RNA sequence: UUAAUUUAUUAAUGCAAACACCUGCAUUAAAAAUUUCGGUUGGGGCGACCUCGGAGCAGAACCCAACCUCCGAGCAGUACAUGCUAAGACUUCACCAGUCAAAGCGAACCUUUGAUCCA
RNA sequence: GCCUGUUUACCAAAAACAUCACCUCUAGCAUCACCAGUAUUAGAGGCACCGCCU
RNA sequence: CCGAGCCUGGUGAUAGCUGGUUGUCCAAGAUGAAUCUUAGUUCAACUUUAAAUUUGCCCACAGAACCCAAAUCCCCUU
């Protein structure tokens, strides 16, 4: 049942092709160890406030990611002005930096070459983001 | 009425349209500082503790210290020459415990932003002199003016009598009955433009803290924002007020005495352009010369605990940052030499 | 803001009068007359009714 | 069995008379339905020696199912009424 | 029974009561004077 | 209201009236004042004084309720300690 | 349709119930079903307003509109008799509601918002 | 607009609809359609013959 | 006569909307509040009838604010 509701929820309430459902089960199994719920919030914050597309989701493996992560940066990144959501047309002022350069780098070159911040900055960033998640629960 | 339209516009929130008007003028305002200062804006604002001199002062600045916030302005007043606000150190979030009434029955401290702080710091109250507060009734500055001596005399000023009556709430908090009482205090609800015939060459020290666009709560909350769309006509007349008011708080501080003009905006319009435009009117209209007076050294002094943008020609910006989420607040001090 | 808070008797009576007192401020005990004893008792704050 | 409540009580209709329904006494809410209750336990006589549970002749308290598939049906058990709680404590005594 | 419950606990509080209010009121009055020793300092 | 009911052809009372208004006998009714029990501690004891009283109703409004309420309720009540008997009459009236 | 209200019905699951099939109960969906489209103002827009109060129009009892000209408020401070009762009055043009109050009793020696039902 | 075709019987025959071609998604299977079929299959959607560069 | 057929029934649907509402004669009879409310309604005011008993209108003198005109209100007489 674990494995169906999982699966169902990557096709139905995802909208994940077959070979993309695989795909994601292939590279990152843990997805299946992630709870329902925290998976479609995950999904949709690619989806709808990210504006990432199945495609790029899938050739990212941003599902393999923490979403404690992917918020800590991305929020970083869009209150810094350097990520903008895709409007209603799917178009932008400035092109968004790559979900590899977002993601997959390490702390160091996330903050040299996609936030050109400092990492002081970043970790108040971190606590007080951290300190609004509490607050919103 | 014509109901169909061919195309409407997008219907941004108020919070949205500050955004965009703040990425469209500040980016190019401050180049490289601008993201900075907008995650400073949008995260939680760091907020100063000040303690009410009123009360039991020691035993709130040792309950602080307790706490480990410290007080920046007690080491300041040294290199710059009773205040006391208190501060966590850059980097850290720490909050304030909320304020809760003293032993005296008066609250013990003021929860306020730390930047709103500076232009009281650098008007420069000198013991016996009388000191006006030209429209500033959000407390804030106000009550930092009254917690600063028992012997002087300060007169508040507010058009709005929703916000003198804030003031008067403050004041039955935190002043005691015998300075409230006093003349040492006096609150009025007059129009400030009018106020050089009002009262002229007569306060010596002026603060003037003018109606702003005061991005940080533009950006927070919805109600009453200043760049909602349709009340686009009064934000482009705020620079003329501005000016007014400045202008008037020059008239009415004497001569030789000192004014500081203070906004809660990043706007080099709101900032430079309006201490510009008002020291060519009063000195054409009136034949009245001021003087811009330097406050690097308060820089220097308060680099520790503020954030300043240093492009600023005439007066002093503090710029908010994560490490210090203290700004924005733009303050100069000027002296009338006639 | 204010709080209104029921002060009840100390008296033993069931008698209980609501007051408004400022939420930031200590749990009110106050003087009032109680019509079964016919006499000024103490009140203790019991539980907050409401915030206005 | 399910078992229904009207929402709407229904007017007393006399002592001879039947009660007039209407649209709203068609209404009802599930007051229980009895599938969910625990299971209780039903009582036989065993007539000839079954494994974990008797030999014969003694009044046993089985599961409903054991009793109503296996034990009834193969004649192992008989229904704890009074007349063949009778019979065997005859032939109790007859030993 | 409940009639003479409630007198008998309305008896004993009334006993206590003239001693509380003198209590409470000089914790007031001990609270005002340490307020003006803070002042005094 | 129901003028003619569709089971008896009788006139209907309706009983929004009957839980809110007391008709004294003679042709007045009292009522409560609105608000009598809302947010207390915001009103002066004055006008809690004037909301706690038992107050009578217009002409037109008593009009409207004797129209709205059947004879049953007009009738003459002999309760044990009506606290109203005494309001049931009027006294030295004139015109 | 991201309007409101539902999931009866199907499809999934889960829990009981009978030892694949089926019944009941939940949850999530799909599919649908029912119902609504406040008012005043604004022709070249991207809304404003809706309750209460102060001033002028409305000069002198009362009363008087507006897309009319201006201003203000959604409470606080105080105390905790700021209690209870009660003649007689006022009243926002109705009602609802809202005011004032002698005498008396009892302690002492105050200056705006909203009904009913329902909880 | 690829084409021949279709359409508002009774105001529109068209550039609209369909169309071969191509792409995407869904489906591993039998006794009432699909289908007496089985992934070169079937269902659905998009696009538009075709051909050349990015 | 299809943005959802036709017939029968519910059905005398509902309509704050339009239209119509038939003998004679006399008499009295005219310009606020709330409201999903301004095409309506309820209360008031006005109006009609009947009844009770006793003042009603007009109305001079006296009287009705400081701040900063025409008149009005009130009522002995008449
Ligand atoms: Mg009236
Ligand atoms: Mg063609
Ligand atoms: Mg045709
Ligand atoms: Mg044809
Ligand atoms: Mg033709
Ligand atoms: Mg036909
Ligand atoms: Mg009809
Ligand atoms: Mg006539
Ligand atoms: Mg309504
Ligand atoms: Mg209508």
């Amino acid at each position: 049942q674990d494995i169906n509701d999982t699966v169902r929820l990557l096709k139905e309430k995802c909208l994940f092709t077959v070979q993309q459902v695989t795909k994601i089960l292939h590279s990152c199994p843990s997805v299946l160890r992630e709870d329902l719920g925290q998976l479609e919030y995950k999904f949709q914050y690619a989806y709808f406030r990210m504006g990432i597309k199945h495609p790029d989701i899938v050739k990212s493996e941003y599902l393999q990611y923490s979403l404690t992560k992917i918020k800590q940066r991305h929020i970083y990144l869009e209150r810094l002005g350097r990520y903008q959501t895709p409007d209603k047309k799917g178009q932008t002022q400035i092109p968004n930096p790559l979900l590899k350069d977002i993601l997959r780098v390490s702390e160091a070159e996330f903050l040299a070459r996609t936030a050109c911040t400092s990492v002081e900055e970043f970790q108040v960033f971190k606590k007080l983001l951290a300190r609004e998640e509490e607050e919103s629960e | 009425y014509k109901k169909k339209w061919a195309a409407t516009e997008p219907k941004f929130p108020a919070v949205r349209l500050a955004l965009q008007n703040f990425d469209m003028t500040y980016s190019v305002q401050f180049g490289d500082l601008w993201p900075s200062i907008r995650v400073s804006l949008l995260s939680e604002q760091k907020y100063g503790a000040l303690v009410n001199n009123f009360a039991a002062w020691d035993h709130v600045s040792a309950k602080l210290e307790q706490l480990s916030a410290k007080d920046f302005v007690n080491e300041a007043i040294s290199h710059w020459e009773n205040l006391r606000c208190f501060t966590f150190d850059r980097g850290d979030i720490s909050r304030f415990p909320p304020a809760r009434p003293g032993s005296l029955g008066v609250m013990e401290y003021y929860l306020m932003d730390a930047a709103s702080l500076l232009p009281v710091l650098a008007l420069g109250l000198q013991p016996g002199d009388i000191v006006l507060d030209l429209c500033a009734a959000p407390g804030g500055k106000t009550l930092a003016l009254l917690q600063t001596g028992c012997c002087r005399n300060l007169a508040a000023n507010d058009l709005s009598p929703s916000r003198i009556a804030r003031l008067q709430k403050i004041l039955h908090s935190y002043v005691p009955e015998e300075i409230r009482d006093g003349n040492q205090v006096r609150v009025t609800s007059w129009d400030g433009r009018k106020w050089g015939e009002l009262e002229g060459d007569t306060y010596d020290r002026v603060l003037v803290d003018v109606p702003c666009t005061t991005d940080r709560h533009s950006l927070h909350e919805e109600e009453n924002n200043i760049f909602k769309r349709s009340r686009k006509k009064e934000r482009q007349i705020l620079p003329v007020l501005q000016v007014q008011l400045l202008a008037a708080g020059l008239l009415a501080t004497k001569p030789g005495g000192h004014v500081v003009y203070s906004t809660c905006s990043l706007s080099h319009l709101q900032n430079e352009y309006v201490v510009q435009g008002a020291i060519e009117l009063l000195a054409n209209q009136y034949s009245i010369q001021v003087q811009v007076e330097d406050l690097t050294h308060f820089r220097r002094v308060f680099m520790d605990t503020f954030c300043f943008f240093s492009s600023c020609q005439v007066g002093e910006l503090v710029i908010p940052n994560l490490m210090a989420n203290f700004g924005p607040m733009y303050f100069c001090k000027m002296r009338r030499l006639t | 803001k204010n709080i209104l808070v029921r002060m009840v008797s100390e008296a033993g009576t069931g008698f209980c009068f609501n007051t408004k007192r400022n939420r930031l401020r200590e749990k009110l005990t106050l003087l009032h007359y109680d019509p079964v004893v016919k006499q000024r008792v103490l009140f203790v704050e019991k539980k907050k009714i409401r915030s206005l | 069995t399910v078992i229904v409540e009207r929402w709407w009580k229904v007017p007393l209709a006399g002592e001879g008379r039947k009660p007039r329904l209407h649209r709203r006494h068609r209404v009802y809410k599930l007051v229980e339905d009895t599938k969910h209750r625990p299971k209780e336990n039903l009582e036989l006589i065993l007539t000839q020696s079954v494994e974990n549970v008797g030999v014969r002749g003694d009044l046993v308290s089985v599961k409903k199912s054991l009793g109503r598939n296996r034990l009834l049906p193969q004649g192992l058990a008989v229904y704890a009424s009074p007349e063949n709680k009778k019979l065997f404590e005859e032939e109790k005594l007859l030993r | 029974q409940k009639r003479r419950e409630r007198e008998q606990h309305i008896a004993e509080c009334m006993a206590k009561m003239p001693q509380m209010i003198v209590n409470w009121q000089q914790q007031q009055r001990e609270n005002w004077e340490k307020a003006q020793a803070d002042k005094e300092r | 209201l129901t003028y003619f009911s569709a089971r008896k052809g009788k006139r209907k009372t309706v009983k929004a009236v009957i839980d809110r208004f007391l008709r004294l006998h003679c042709g007045l009714w009292v009522r409560r004042k609105a608000g009598y029990k809302k947010k207390l501690w915001k009103k002066t004891p004055a006008r809690k004084k004037r909301l706690r009283e038992f107050v009578f109703c217009n002409k037109t409004q008593s009009k409207l309720l004797d129209k709205m309420t059947t004879s049953f309720w007009k009738r003459r009540n002999w309760y044990v300690d009506d606290p109203y008997q005494k309001y049931h009459d009027r006294t030295n009236l004139k015109v």
